[PDB]
């Protein structure tokens, strides 16, 4: 766009960046309560969800937990690189008074789970259940 | 490419090509219009039609964008600005191939030039005339062109003396399609630029500094390729100027002089463009014509004289 | 080894007439992989200009669609065929090594195998004759297997398909060392058969016939042949000028069974000897080494020279005493 | 170059124009024949001496006259009877038909139609009627007619540029019409002075729409600019008798094709008619050649010795 | 440059008041015009712009030339499959540059032959003469020396210098072999005119010389011994080496012997004889005072130079110089000083001089320059190309492009859009905005130009542009191809007039089978229903079916009311009367006059209608 393209569009795509709260979202996945709840909710008995119907809630969160896992490691690269910068260089021109929910120190999204060893146990006891699309 | 006879008894004022080059419109004194057409066959200019349009001297004149049909503007000294359109139903020669399609009367003095604005805008036109106002008109609806709506008016000089047969003013829109819709303007010794606003009025965005004289005519140059503008003026103190303008006391435009040549010696009459701003003309009182080029450097250079 | 198949023209593609987009080259597309992405930008940028242009552009809207759906399905076609053609080359080298370690470590008897290795010849020959030129990869894996094979090396009928077989190898490897194809890593394997085959199989009517039509095929090429190898020797390689440098050893000494030779005549027009003799000087620097070996076969092939009577008169003229003098070898 | 021999004398040879955007060269041509109980107007093809398929033909009453294409599909024909015929080739099952005709084109009783021309959707034709029409497709009666037009015979039309044409005749005058005009006479005459030498063929230059040429009963080719007076540019000695057409080369006009009675073809090469080698195609032995075309590296010709003659390869 | 406005009428003549002379560049590069703004100045003077070119011949250059950059492909460019990449690129690089010059040279030849104007024919071989010198010396070795490749270096260099000048012109052969006061063959120009050939590489023509007077005559006779060098010199000469830089070491050996051995032995001719055989044998030995001495320009010298001494360009500085030492640059014609300057290493600053020649050549010249990297981008800093920030090539020849598009040869164009399409510098977004702005100015006529103009518009995107294109070409036959919004709602009125009024194209929108094709809008279907209406009119229940269709298509959109009045009217349930309510319901100048057009009141008569349905349903 910048590089070869005009400087109209331009405007478009910062806006649609801008705006649009997926910047947010990743912002919170950084937080340690979000992961804190996520392993929370992912680590419960075997009894359950052994006893429990295929169309549990307990069943559906997990797997829209492990989709919103998977989404966020496909698209940390993204949003780090064509996210933070832009609306770090729009906040330092332009006046803009937000709260940081993210933690400096996580480099990474993966530098909050490496510190719980019982998810890899979990996700391995959880392929006895016979659920297709949890396995 | 022998010369040939216009048909006029007084002065011609204006030649003007439209816009493929291939036809020809001319205005002089004795108060007519008359279009050459220049047939395949025998490469040669034959008029395409004549006709009395004014009752005062036509001065100017001006071809509207192909895409809007075949269009012409006249402005001459009895204060007015007509529009005609060709009707392809009528005999060449007939005096009646051109229909006026109006008349615009709001200005109260003579009229010097009337210009046609970029396609990329619509119908738009401006005139400038003794009243030293400027005026822009639209034609709102390309379906009615006789619609003509007055869009703006501005006051470019601001104490016209009486007493002068000393007067010159000049039009030359900005080709540029990518560009904010701005023109130029030339009025005695003075020239100023003018620019679209956010709020859809013109404001004087710059001047074009160092005329020591009445200037003879102005044009904007095809900014094809280019990231800035070059405007050309010829003055009565015998030299061209070239000025570079850049957009980055309250303007976003910038202004640089790039060159001067008084090669002509004597008035430059005539100062005109290639259609891609490659080439720069100028005529004067030394009966030449001479073709400029850029330089690497971006300064010009005399590629040639005609006379 | 029935995947070798050139009937289905994996390689030969049906190229369509084109008339537009023919300029669009696949140069940004290109580990062979052509991205399609990268033609798309481009001829749609391409169909913005002519519609810009304003010269028929709702008409030949769908020539242009039609060529870029014929264009997608090429570069689709294109990517598969490279893909099939490195499977094929994959398959083929694991083939050859697989028939290599098992001719190797192999230590049951030869003569009940004889079938095997007859089959396997019948096999390759006409792979071989399909590739002795289109493609300088399968022949490599397929050359090497052959000239170990020949090292290697009732009774009447297997003597006369072995012979037989070994005629016919000898022409196709002569045709490719006629025409400089391939890599010189695989001319040189090419040299190692016809050596063995001319220092062996020749060397009694049986005899005077193989022979005689032995030096046809060599007479049918003439300097054409001979200049290729002689190009060979003192190059950058150094296989291949040593097998290039022996093998002449071997075609002039059979010539001379056959008081002249026309062999050793080539040689001279090609000037062949005059370097020769031209890079005698400074052997002390040149002499189990690679260098060293070259060597000898460089002034045995000399040697061989000057037992003719022909040879005296064209090695003489080359001022040969004069050339062992700066070298400072005595 | 090679000939076939094709049992009838061939008065007429016209490739088929390629299609739009085609990078192949002309491989279909139509022939009409002349001087039998019974003429044809055959279409043939060229695969790749040469052989030739017969793709279809169909009975032609009358000598063929003239002979060209209207567009792909569609191919006129001028008659001895003054009938003008446009036959439409069907290729899904190689047959021809007839589409439209005006069999009173030209009459006095029957008076041949010696020339058509065609620029879709007009036909324009010429006869010894001296009449001269414009037709246009689908319609049925012509769009004008000039009644006697010539008191000479007409030999042959061009268009300059639509509606103006140019006509020759049989005492060498060049005739410029329009079929807006008023009357039946022509806006101006060209015509080389002392002998009133008959002109029998004319074509236009591709690029220069003023600029025709013509052949004539001397064998001589004159080259004219309708711009430059009544006399010729050029005056060229050529064929030892009639010349019976000439064409420019339609995308290299620097060449240009005649042929004779005499028994030549000739190729002309000026690479300007304004703004020159001669290079004869056809071996000594050859009876008239009635007709010629050429389309980019291709030629095709006809003869009264019942052979066609083919290049595909004029430059290589 | 100085110029005749016109040959013919000068519109001044005394300084007599300095008249308002005025000028307009035209669209077209060879239609401009001038004119006077005083009395009794009445004429318009078309003037073109000078030294333009019109020619086929040009255009034929062009294309080729345009050819020959697209041919290039990636190597246009140069990249500051390991160590080939580069040899390669100089094989296919070096190759376009002979491409290149066979292009000019055609290009010339065409222009000696169809000409009013000889100059330009002088000018072009000119370029043509230093365009072979730069090959010959960067275009071949690739910074290698000549044993790299003898043969086509020798080739080339024999080319340059035999192509450059005329002489020795066979106009000058028979010069000589007429003029006397000496015995035969045998004063300063004979032996002056034979070296100059051996020193140019002719040597064909040197031994047809020898072959043409004493071979064996006066020597055969006179002196045996010379008559025996002058012999197997003509040998030696019939196989002078041109492909092994080996044999030529070998054969400078035998000509060194011949010389030693003629050197000193039987003197059996005259005195000066001797020494023009002497002489003759130096040369061919390669002595560099007699290669000099039998020398007329510097290009002989350094052309023998290099033939007959040390085949080595590490000698060329030195060569040159001697050469020049010699005979001064002779000013007469402008290539021998380019030739001096490349041969010496400094090839830049002759794109000006070039492009004062001929813009085209002085363009593909800078961009070949560019390809081998002998001269590039060294900016480095303004959304666009045509500037300095980019090369000097891409400049050239951005501006070449711009020229052709004032030219008005519409088979240039293709060559201008793609020279700026290929430009391989400038963002695609520049190029965009720069065809947006000349695709307009395309002087298309056929159907196939128009799509052509729209080809380009798709392949660029400029819906905008293609609008606009179109938009020109709609400015009744022309309407009904046509078929903004309110152009299109104008055109559906139209039909429904013509319909309320009552071919092919009615048909279609209900060769045939291509139209339909092409066809597959709210007027179009409107004006398909109001046929449709119509059919069902021409064929009780399909008239009111057609009725409740025309209600129908009243509601949706006054004449239209009117005219299904007067059909109501003329026609004269519960649908029907509903439809007859609405109508009622629903209810200038143009209508009235179509009201007493169809007489020949009307709410009044409307009115009784609607009465008289309702009585009739009422009946029912």
């Amino acid at each position: 766009n910048i590089s070869i393209d005009d400087a109209m569009a331009a405007t478009n795509l910062a806006t649609y960046v801008r705006l649009h709260p997926f910047s947010r979202v990743m912002e919170w996945l950084f937080n340690e309560k979000v992961i804190t709840s996520l392993i929370n909710t992912i680590h419960q008995d075997p009894i359950s969800l052994g006893s429990a119907s295929p169309d549990s809630p307990l069943v559906v969160s997990i797997l829209r937990a492990i989709q919103v896992m998977i989404k966020a490691l496909e698209l940390q690269e993204t949003y780090l690189h064509l996210v933070r910068p832009e609306v770090l260089r729009y906040q330092g021109e332009a006046g803009v008074r937000r709260k940081p929910v993210a933690n400096a120190a996580y480099s990474a999204f993966e530098d909050g789970i490496l510190s719980h060893l019982s998810l890899v146990v979990d996700l391995g006891k959880y392929c006895n259940l016979g659920h297709a699309e949890l396995t | 490419m022998q010369p040939f006879d216009s048909g006029h008894d007084d002065l011609v004022h204006d030649v003007v090509y439209d816009f493929y080059g291939r036809h020809v419109a001319t205005c002089s004194s004795d108060q007519h219009i008359k279009v050459f057409k220049l047939d395949k066959d025998t490469s040669n200019w034959e008029l395409s039609d004549s006709w009395r349009a004014h009752d005062s001297s036509i001065v100017a004149i001006d071809w509207a964008s192909p895409e809007y049909g075949r269009i012409i503007a006249s402005a001459s000294y009895d204060k007015t600005v007509k529009l005609w359109e060709e009707d392809p139903d009528q005999e060449e020669c007939s005096g009646r191939r051109w229909n006026k399609l109006c008349t615009l009367n709001d200005s109260k003095g003579s009229l010097y030039s009337v210009k046609f604005a970029p396609a990329h805008l619509g119908l738009k036109l401006a005139c400038l005339g003794n009243d030293g106002i400027l005026r822009l008109y639209d034609a709102l609806e390309p379906s009615d062109l006789r619609s003509w709506t007055l869009t703006s008016e501005m006051k470019v000089l601001s104490i016209p003396p009486a007493n002068h047969l000393q007067s010159d003013f000049c039009l030359s829109w900005c080709p540029s399609r990518f560009s904010p819709e701005k023109l130029a303007v030339s009025a005695l010794e003075q020239a100023i630029i003018y620019q679209r606003g956010k709020d859809g009025k013109l404001h004087v965005a710059a001047k074009l500094p160092g005329h020591k004289s009445l200037i003879r005519s102005i044009s904007w140059a095809p900014s094809i390729g280019r990231w800035y503008q070059l405007i050309a003026t010829g003055c009565k103190d015998g030299r061209i100027r070239i000025f570079k303008i850049t957009e980055k006391l309250q303007s976003n435009l910038q202004v640089e002089l790039l060159s001067e040549h008084d090669d002509h010696n004597g008035e430059v009459w005539s100062v005109s463009w290639n259609l891609t701003g490659t080439i720069l003309s100028s005529a004067g009182d030394d009966g030449k014509v001479r073709l400029w080029k850029a330089t690497y450097s971006n300064e010009f250079k005399c590629m040639s004289v005609i006379t | 080894f029935d995947f070798i198949n050139t009937d289905y023209k994996w390689e030969e593609i049906p190229s369509p007439h084109f008339t537009y987009l023919k300029d669009l080259d696949l140069g940004p597309c290109i580990g062979v992989h052509y991205d399609i992405r990268k033609a798309q930008e481009i001829l749609a940028l391409k169909r913005k200009e002519y519609e810009h242009s304003q010269l028929a552009t709702p008409e030949f809207l769908e020539t242009v669609e039609l060529e870029e759906k014929v264009l997608i399905e090429w570069l689709t076609v294109r990517n598969r065929a490279n893909l099939l053609l490195t499977a094929r080359l994959n398959l083929l080298q694991a083939w050859a090594n697989l028939l290599l370690v098992m001719i190797e470590s192999n230590d049951f008897k030869s003569t009940p195998k004889m079938a095997f290795l007859l089959q396997a010849l019948q096999a390759i020959l006409p792979t071989l004759e399909a590739f002795s030129s289109l493609k300088s990869d399968e022949a490599f894996e397929l050359a090497r297997v052959a000239k170990v094979l020949l090292w290697k090396l009732e009774q009447f009928t297997v003597g006369n398909l072995i012979g037989d077989k070994l005629f016919q190898l000898f022409q196709l490897c002569l045709s490719a060392i006629s025409q400089c194809s391939g890599t010189p890593e695989l001319r040189s394997l090419y040299y190692s058969i016809c050596y063995r085959y001319l220092t062996a199989v020749v060397d009694t009517r049986s005899v005077t016939n193989a022979r005689a039509r032995t030096l046809k095929a060599i007479t049918l090429y003439g300097d054409r042949l001979l200049n290729v190898i002689c190009d060979d020797a003192y190059g950058s390689d150094t296989t291949c000028q040593t097998a290039a440098m022996i093998l002449l050893n071997a075609l002039v000494h059979t010539s001379r069974a056959s008081v002249d030779c026309p062999i050793i005549d080539a040689l001279n027009r090609l000037n062949f000897i005059g370097v020769l003799v031209d890079s005698l000087k400074e052997i002390l620097n040149e002499w189990a080494s690679p260098s060293q070996q070259y060597t000898s076969a460089k002034l045995a092939l000399l040697l061989q020279l000057c037992q003719t009577r022909q040879g005296a008169k064209y090695v003489l003229q080359a001022n040969l005493f004069r050339a062992l003098e700066q070298s400072g070898v005595f | 170059i090679y000939a076939k021999f094709v049992s009838q004398k061939i008065s007429k040879t016209r490739w088929r124009p390629l299609p739009p955007g085609s990078l192949q060269t002309a491989e279909t041509f139509a022939t009409g024949s002349w001087d039998n109980e019974e003429n044809y107007i055959s279409l043939w093809s060229i695969g790749d001496e040469g052989d030739h398929q017969l793709l279809c033909d169909i009975r032609h009453h009358g000598d063929v006259m003239d002979l060209q294409f209207f567009d792909q599909e569609r191919i006129v024909a001028a008659s001895s009877t003054g009938c003008v015929t446009v036959f439409l080739h069907h290729p899904n099952n190689q047959t021809l038909s007839v589409n439209q005709q005006w069999t009173t084109a030209h009459y006095h009783s029957s008076a041949p139609c010696t020339g058509v021309v065609c620029n879709n959707p007009e036909i324009v034709t010429v006869g010894e009627d001296g009449r001269i029409n414009l037709f246009r497709a689908d319609h049925k009666e012509a769009v004008r007619t000039i009644d006697n037009a010539d008191s000479s015979t007409l030999h042959a039309v061009t268009f300059l540029r639509t509606p103006e044409i140019l006509t020759v005749n049989s005492i060498g005058q060049l005739k410029i019409w329009d079929f807006r005009q008023q009357g039946n006479e022509p806006s101006q005459i060209l015509s080389l002075t002392g002998d009133r030498v008959p002109l029998h063929c004319v074509d236009r230059h591709p690029n220069q729409q003023h600029v025709v040429a013509t052949g004539g009963q001397d064998g001589m080719l004159s080259i004219w600019d309708v711009r430059q007076g009544t006399m010729p540019v050029s005056l060229l000695k050529a064929h030892e008798a009639e010349m019976w057409e000439v064409h420019f080369h339609p995308s290299n006009p620097e060449h240009l094709f005649t042929c004779s009675e005499d028994g030549s073809l000739w190729h002309w090469d000026a690479s300007s008619w304004l703004s020159i080698e001669i290079t004869s195609l056809l071996p000594s032995r050859s009876l008239s050649v009635n007709t010629l075309d050429v389309l980019g590296p291709c030629l095709v010709c006809g003869t009264d010795a019942e052979a066609i003659y083919v290049t595909r390869h004029l430059f290589s | 440059i100085l110029v005749p406005m016109t040959v013919n009428d000068q519109p001044i003549e005394k300084n007599g008041d300095k008249m308002p002379l005025k000028f307009k560049l035209g669209p077209l590069s060879y239609q401009n015009m001038a004119f006077i703004t005083a009395k009794d100045k009445y004429k318009l003077y078309p003037v073109r712009i000078p030294r333009l070119d019109t020619s086929k011949e040009f255009s034929a250059y062009v294309s080729g030339l345009f050819e020959i950059y697209r041919d290039l492909g990636d190597d246009r460019v140069f990249n500051v499959v390991n160590s080939n990449f580069a040899k390669e690129h100089n094989a296919t690089v070096n190759l376009a540059m002979e491409a290149i010059l066979n292009e000019l040279e055609v290009f010339i030849g065409r222009v000696k032959d169809q000409d009013g104007r000889v100059n330009r024919f002088y000018e072009l071989e000119e370029s043509l003469t230093v365009l072979n010198c730069l090959r010959t010396m960067y275009f071949i070795l690739d910074g290698q020396d000549v044993e790299e490749n003898r043969s086509e270096f020798i080739e080339s260099l024999l080319n340059w210098i035999n192509r450059s000048d005329g002489e020795p012109d066979e106009e000058y052969i028979e010069q000589v072999f007429s003029v006397a006061g000496k015995k035969v063959f045998e004063t300063q120009y004979f032996w002056k005119l034979l070296n100059q050939l051996v020193l140019r590489g002719l040597l064909s023509q040197a031994i047809g010389c020898i072959e043409r007077s004493d071979l064996l005559p006066y020597l055969s006779d006179t002196c045996a011994v010379s008559f025996d060098a002058v012999s197997d010199s003509i040998e030696l000469l019939k196989q002078y080496p041109k492909d092994s830089s080996s044999t030529f070491r070998e054969w400078k050996n035998l000509v060194l012997k011949l010389s030693q051995a003629f050197g000193s032995s039987a003197t059996d001719i005259s005195g000066e004889l001797r020494d023009y055989i002497e002489d003759f044998l130096l040369v061919i030995g390669g002595n560099q005072r007699k290669i000099l001495q039998y020398s007329r320009t510097w290009y002989e010298s350094f052309c023998g130079f290099l033939l007959y001494y040390i085949p080595s360009l590490e000698l060329s500085a030195e060569y040159l110089q001697m050469s020049l030492e010699a005979n001064v640059v002779d000013i007469t014609n402008d290539w021998e000083q380019p030739c001096v300057d490349i041969i010496s290493g400094k090839i830049h600053s002759i794109l000006p001089v070039m492009e004062s020649l001929d813009s085209c050549t002085a363009a593909f010249t800078a961009m070949i320059c560019e390809a081998k990297g002998l001269i590039e981008n060294i900016f480095e800093g303004l959304e666009d190309l045509f500037s300095y920030r980019n090369g000097m090539a891409s400049y050239m020849l951005n501006s070449f492009a711009f020229e052709l598009c004032s030219l008005g040869d519409k088979e240039l164009w293709p060559v201008a859009i793609g020279l700026i399409a290929l430009s391989a510098t400038g963002t695609r977004s520049a190029k965009k905005m720069v065809i947006a702005e000349l695709l307009p100015h395309y002087p298309f006529v056929t159907n196939d130009d128009i799509e052509w103009m729209l080809s380009i518009c798709v392949e660029w995107r400029l819906p905008e542009i293609a609008k606009e294109i179109y938009t020109t070409l709609g400015n009744i036959e022309s309407i009904a191809n046509f078929s903004l919004v309110k152009s299109y709602s104008w055109l559906l009125f139209e039909a429904s007039c013509m319909e309320g009024q009552k071919v092919l194209n009615a048909i279609v929108s209900k060769d045939d089978v291509i139209i339909p094709q092409d066809i597959l809008v709210t007027n179009s279907m409107r004006q398909t229903l109001a046929p449709y209406a119509v059919l069902s009119q021409f064929y009780d229940r399909e008239d009111w079916g057609q009725a409740l269709r025309l209600l129908l298509l009243l509601i949706e959109f006054h004449y239209l009311v009117l005219l299904v009045a007067k059909f109501l009217y003329p026609i004269f349930e519960d649908s029907v009367a509903t439809v007859i309510e609405v109508i009622e319901t629903k209810w200038s100048n143009l209508y009235e006059t179509i009201i007493e057009a169809d007489k020949s009141a009307t709410l009044l008569k409307n009115l009784r209608k609607k009465l008289n349905f309702k009585l009739c349903q009422a009946f029912m």
